[PDB]
């Protein structure tokens, strides 16, 4: 499917998170398409367990 | 009562170009006239009252002047941006009245229309009409033709034109053409074809589907 | 700044009543005049009312003169007309304008417009439906896509595309009365062809007489 | 009945522009040499050239 530039934004963010191993970029990634309307608790998921990762 | 007759009705010149519209009181008012423009199915805005005196923010490329009875509007330098009408008011008695307008068009360089078709949805089909839509895109002069052929069958009647105003920036027109017809009457039907004559075009333009492809 | 707001403006039946309102803000209509001003779709202006709020003295055109009544409330810095025996004729935008403000002799600041309609015909939502992008509407690169917002009464519609965030290349029609005495009119947009499937393109569709609100995606079939 | 009368203004520099004029056909015609008088104080003096049983002029300013 297609995203608007919020959705494009919060995949952008997790492709960019360092810490991230891919498994974990993936996973993440692909709850964003799962579920828009869960986009901003997502991405706040995945910078916690990135900074946990640093 | 007294009216304001404005003139010319339409106005068309190229940017850059010094144009000047005219509204005459029918009886002395003083200096007790204002010129509104009108635009992009805004507000009216005033650019000039008393005659002569630009309101503030307003462009100095517009002024106004009065000879007895008749007042004038000079746009000097005319922008793509000044495509509007533009109404003359008279306060010197109630009813304060307006003129009927001028409307000024931006001559340009012609130029042919991408022209598209949408075959009905699949959503509309689901109940009873269905809609084709011709659309010419982003062309210059207004004047152009749009025919309707189904099954090479010309049609008459059942079509219907709406145009944009004049682009702010490009100064092009976009035209649609609607053809309305029963889900039934278009199930019964193959070729669906919108015929497009312009002064852009060396010669017409078809764009056309048939029913059910992809 | 100055602003002047213009509500109440709706769908009413020949002979009914409908009352305006014309909010001040920015300044106070106790140092001005206030004025009604109307314009039939597609037609010229037409001066409809005035008065000054300070002293209540009031003036009308004839056509309207005994059927509307203005008035004000400097206390809410608000201006009225009830438009009373209404007739298809008074079918119009009415905007509410301000003259002398600031001492100029002109009507320097406008409302948006509140629209008027004067019908027996009732109100009815549009359907939306996608014009959606094929090959029949590419070339260069550049894809042209949209909505039909189709059978719907009174006017107005709006639409936007992507909550306001789409604006260029986008043709929004006039609306066209249908034989059915309905609306009809389509809005369409170009974007890069390459754009098609990854950007998603919504068309926002508000008919407020009718309550509809739609959001419509529109992609390729 | 309402007729329209088109108009080119041709000006001495080779700028054109066109208008319409619309009322009786005697008002639309007084209109437009009324028209063609005023732009000629700043344009030059005019020439009008009627065809089509005067419901097209071309109006020429001298510069
Ligand atoms: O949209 C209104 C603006 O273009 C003018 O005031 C200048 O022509």
């Amino acid at each position: 499917g297609s995203y608007n530039k919020d959705q494009q934004s919060a995949f952008y963010e997790i492709l960019n998170m360092p810490n991230l191993n891919e498994a974990q970029r993936n996973g993440f990634i692909q709850s964003l398409k799962d579920d828009p309307s869960q986009s901003t608790n997502v991405l706040g998921e995945a910078k916690k367990l990135n900074e946990s990762q640093a | 009562d007294i009216q304001m007759t404005q003139s010319p009705i339409l106005l068309s010149a190229s940017v850059g170009d010094r144009v000047t519209i005219t509204c005459r009181a029918s009886q002395d008012v003083n200096t007790a006239v204002a010129w509104y423009q009108q635009r992009t199915n805004g507000s009216p805005r005033l650019l000039i009252y008393s005659a002569s005196f630009l309101y503030s923010g307003v462009p100095s490329r517009f002024s106004g002047s009065r000879s007895g009875t008749d007042f004038t509007l000079t746009i000097s330098s005319l922008q793509p941006e000044d495509e509007a009408d533009y109404y003359c008011q008279q306060h010197y008695t109630t009813p304060p009245t307006f003129g009927a307008g001028t409307k000024v068009e931006i001559k340009r360089t012609v130029a042919a229309p991408s022209v598209f078709i949408f075959p009905p949805s699949d959503e509309q089909l689901k109940s009873g009409t269905a809609s084709v839509v011709c659309l010419l895109n982003n062309f210059y002069p207004r004047e152009a033709k749009v025919q309707w052929k189904v099954d090479n069958a010309l049609q008459s009647g059942n079509s219907q034109e709406s145009v944009t105003e004049q682009d702010s920036k490009d100064s092009t027109y976009s035209l649609s053409s609607t053809l309305t017809l029963s889900k039934a009457d278009y199930e019964k039907h193959k070729v669906y074809a919108c015929e497009v004559t312009h002064q852009g075009l060396s010669s017409p333009v078809t764009k056309s589907f048939n029913r059910g492809e992809c | 700044e100055v602003q002047l707001v213009e509500s109440g403006g709706g769908l009413v039946q020949p002979g009914g009543s409908l009352r305006l309102s014309c909010a001040a803000s920015g300044f106070n209509i106790k140092d001005t005049y206030i004025h009604w001003v109307r314009q039939s779709p597609g037609k010229g202006l037409e001066w409809v009312a005035r008065i000054y709020p300070t002293n209540g003295y009031t003036r009308y055109a004839d056509s309207v003169k005994g059927r509307f009544t203005i008035s004000a409330d400097t206390s809410k810095n608000t201006a009225y007309l009830q438009m009373n025996s209404l007739r298809a004729e008074d079918t119009a935008i009415y905007y509410c304008s301000r003259w002398g403000g600031d001492g100029f002799y002109a009507m320097d600041y406008w409302g948006q417009g509140t629209l008027v309609t004067v019908s027996s015909a009732s109100t009815k939502g549009p359907s939306v439906f996608p014009l959606a992008p094929s090959s029949k509407s590419t070339s260069g690169g550049t894809a042209a896509l949209g909505c039909l917002v189709k059978d719907y009464f009174p006017e107005p519609v709006t639409v936007s595309w992507n909550s306001g965030a789409l604006t260029s290349g986008v043709h929004t029609f006039p609306a066209v009365l249908q034989s059915s005495g309905l609306y009809s009119l389509s809005s369409v947009v170009t974007v890069p062809s390459s754009s098609l499937g990854t950007q998603t393109y919504i068309c926002n569709v508000n008919h407020k007489p009718s309550n509809t609100k739609v959001d419509k995606k529109v992609e390729p079939k | 009945s309402e007729v329209t009368i088109k108009v080119n203004l041709i000006f001495a520099d080779g700028k054109i522009q066109t208008a319409e004029f619309k009322g009786t056909f005697e008002e639309a015609t007084a209109e437009a040499y009324r028209y063609a008088a005023l732009l000629a104080k700043v344009n030059g003096e005019y020439t009008a050239d009627l065809e089509d049983g005067g419901n097209h002029m071309n109006i020429k300013f001298a510069g």
